[PDB]
């Protein structure tokens, strides 16, 4: 469009961070998947 | 005259297998710190 | 390093098979010296100086 300037940015950061957390912890515990999966201490 | 009992061969050969299984299946460790 | 917070120690990898490995290596060699009938002794002194000698 035209305008609607968006002033604030800490929104964004906030979203982008908690994508990565998410993401962490998902490859994290990616490995103990399936038949061939193994175990963790 | 050098005899053992059968149990004690097979026994130990048992724990063994089951001992190096509960090893080698460890992937990764976490140790966290003490309070 | 970086993100996964855990405030703890993580290892992954052959790094850990490789410390175990050597773990369970020392445990044995501590104890492969008293095997057979020409096995010797050990002797273990704990804090306080009591002696226990065995095999």
């Amino acid at each position: 469009g035209k305008g609607a300037y968006q002033d604030r940015d800490k929104p964004a950061q906030i979203r982008f961070s908690n994508i990565s957390a998410a993401k962490a912890v998902a490859d994290a515990i990616r490995t103990s998947l399936g038949p061939k999966g193994m175990d963790k201490m | 005259g050098v005899f053992e009992p059968t149990i004690v061969k097979v026994k130990s050969l048992k724990f063994a297998t089951e001992a190096a299984i509960t090893i080698l299946r460890i992937d990764d460790l976490i140790k966290l710190h003490p309070e | 390093e970086g993100p996964l917070s855990v405030f703890g120690d993580r290892s992954t990898g052959e790094t850990i098979r490789s410390q175990n490995v050597m773990a369970a290596a020392s445990i044995a060699n501590i104890v492969k010296s008293s095997l057979g009938p020409v096995g010797l002794d050990k002797m273990l002194v704990d804090d306080i100086g009591d002696v226990t000698i065995t095999n």
